[PDB]
């Protein structure tokens, strides 16, 4: 019997009064348009972006705190080398705004050195989230804009092929260019090589070498654009495994352990992977609200009253946005709730506190590599967290809007059905 | 698993009430606390939220009025309600933002004179 369900929850009554309404009805779909705005039309109110925008900055993050003792070097082909030093420019390295990839003899590989190779993976993917971040990131919705990004690395020694052209495609080692495209977009490549001579006027570095700069156009800078980048990042560091070791600086904070393998950091690439996961979900949402637009007035039709059992085909399409919306909101939570040291323990803990949530620049903007970025995140992941807490904070009328706008709309589902 | 919240009662247009919410370490612990009421005939409306760090913010209807606070040590929230008026009237509830699913019992307030 129904009286006695609405007698213990009256909460139920006023939700079925609610929803056989149409001022009540379109009311909780202007609401709905109200908070899908809020989600993926702002940054600094998007707990979404906010989330994004964390996930970004903990993969980054991570290689600015131990990038610089990471061992990288041998030739073209995963292949060791006799002696090769290959150099990548705006790479956060020890006391150095370069990482140089020196390490001889040894086979690339897990537990030992990273192969150029992988490294100019990890390279391009650091550049294109370091260039984004430093431009800001674009509204969950903006999918069309991209960025120009830039970067260079060197190679000496006899026998380096890294900046050969079976390497780069570029036919003249002195002042030859390739172009090649590349993806829904096009990216634009354009390669340049350069040789400069040991003697040469402006070489302090004793040596000869050749320098590559890649120059990439139209690069998207859309969220889904990122996480794929920052996914590439980590991925690249936890397959490929190498061996690092530390200069454990003799005053504060003190790295746990000091020589070893970089996917030994288990619980941090874990967290981080999983913070990427959910923030490329969180952003998938975003064309189910588009899809199921809430802005077309409901209400009866031929000045006949409005019967919910009949007249309800747009309530499909109102749950599935509400509860996109909902998702995306609890899913920028769960990213949060990843990293937040607050719930965090022992050696992960530490990790976080000690370093990622750290900067030793002498705030310098986003995306700043400095000669002491190194053993630091750089990654303003304090700052986010808090902004993240703030901006939640600041949707809880939202939030219980979209929890109703979701309740009309499973009513009359349910009715429809 | 756990919101229990007390304090409410039935009082006088222009009094005070202190509300508590005792939250377990899971929902508590770096969240996004908030106070949440349901008024007769109506769905449940966000009152107010208090961020890890200590900073409040207010629905219109109780800004100035009300004071939300956090003792992070004991898992403990507090609403301060002052002015009351009879609007005030309603079950008081608390959680985190965004909620965990399933809610506590609820304080009863109520606001009416004499
Ligand atoms: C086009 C091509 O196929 N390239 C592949 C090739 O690259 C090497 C070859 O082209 C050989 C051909 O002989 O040359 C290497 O490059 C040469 C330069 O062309 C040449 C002129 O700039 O300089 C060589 O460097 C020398 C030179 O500067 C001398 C002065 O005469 O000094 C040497 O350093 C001295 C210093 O001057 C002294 O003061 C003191 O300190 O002693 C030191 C050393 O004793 C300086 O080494 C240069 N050779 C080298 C090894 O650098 C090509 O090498 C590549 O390009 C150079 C510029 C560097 O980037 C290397 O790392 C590259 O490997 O073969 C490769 C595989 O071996 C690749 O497949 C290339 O694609």
């Amino acid at each position: 019997n129904l009286s006695k369900l609405l007698t213990r929850y009256s909460t139920l009554n006023t939700l079925i009064k609610l929803s056989a309404d149409p001022s009540a009805i379109n009311a909780a779909r202007e609401n709905l348009g109200a908070s899908a705005k809020n989600l993926i039309g702002d940054t600094k109110n998007s707990p979404a972006y906010q989330a994004v925008l964390l996930a970004i900055n903990a993969a980054v993050g991570f290689w600015n705190v131990l990038g610089y003792a990471t061992q990288c070097g041998g030739n073209a082909n995963g292949q060791e080398s006799t002696s090769s030093t290959t150099i990548f420019n705006n790479e956060p390295g020890y006391r150095s705004t370069s990482i140089t990839c020196s390490l001889n003899r040894y086979k690339p590989g897990y537990y030992g050195p990273m192969s150029i190779e992988n490294f100019k993976k990890l390279n391009e993917a650091y550049q294109i989230l370091q260039t984004a971040l430093n431009k800001g990131l674009p509204a969950l919705k903006e999918n069309n804009g991209t960025v120009s990004v830039t970067y260079t690395y060197t190679c000496s020694g006899e026998g380096n092929d890294n900046c050969s052209k079976k390497a780069t495609g570029v036919s003249d080692q002195n002042g030859g260019t390739k172009t090649k495209t590349q993806t829904g977009k096009t990216v634009t490549t354009k390669i340049s090589s350069k040789v400069v001579d040991s003697q040469a006027k402006g070489n302090t570095t004793r040596v000869s070498y050749t320098e590559i700069t890649n120059k990439l156009d139209g690069v998207p800078d859309s969220a889904q654009a990122l996480l794929a980048q920052a996914s590439t990042l980590i991925n690249t560091i936890n397959t490929a495994c190498p061996y690092f070791s530390v200069t454990n600086k003799s005053g504060g904070p003190q790295m746990e352990p000091t020589r070893g393998k970089l996917c030994g950091f288990t619980e941090e690439i874990s967290a981080i992977q999983k913070m990427i996961t959910d923030a490329q979900e969180l952003v998938n949402q975003t064309s189910v609200i588009n899809e199921h637009e809430q802005s077309t007035p409901v209400g009866g039709n031929n000045g006949k009253p409005f019967n919910p059992f009949t007249d309800a085909s747009f309530a499909q399409g109102m749950l599935a946005n509400a509860s996109a919306q909902a998702k995306m909101l609890n899913l920028a939570h769960q990213v949060g709730q990843t990293i937040n040291p607050d719930n965090l323990t022992g050696t992960f803990k530490n990790f976080v506190t000690g370093f990622l949530a750290t900067c030793n620049n002498k705030g310098s903007p986003p995306g700043t590599v400095t000669t002491q970025t190194f053993a630091s995140g750089c990654a303003y992941v304090e700052q986010t967290i808090t902004n993240l807490n703030n901006s939640i904070a600041h949707f809880g009328t939202q939030e219980q809007q979209i929890q109703q706008a979701e309740n009309i709309a499973d009513t009359l589902v349910n009715f429809g059905s | 698993v756990q919101l229990q919240e007390s304090g409410g009662g039935l009082v006088q247009p222009g009094g005070s009430l202190r509300l508590s919410c005792a939250a377990s370490g899971s929902i508590f612990s770096g969240n996004v606390m908030g106070w949440y009421r349901q008024a007769p005939g109506k769905l449940r409306e966000w009152v107010a939220a208090i961020t890890p760090q200590g900073v409040p913010n207010y629905a219109d209807s109780v800004k100035g009025r009300f004071t939300i606070s956090r003792d992070n040590a004991k898992n403990m929230l507090y609403l301060q309600m002052s002015s009351l008026k009879p609007e005030d009237t309603a079950l008081y509830y608390c959680n985190r933002l965004p909620n965990y699913r399933s809610w506590g019992q609820g304080t009863q307030v109520t606001v009416s004179s004499h």
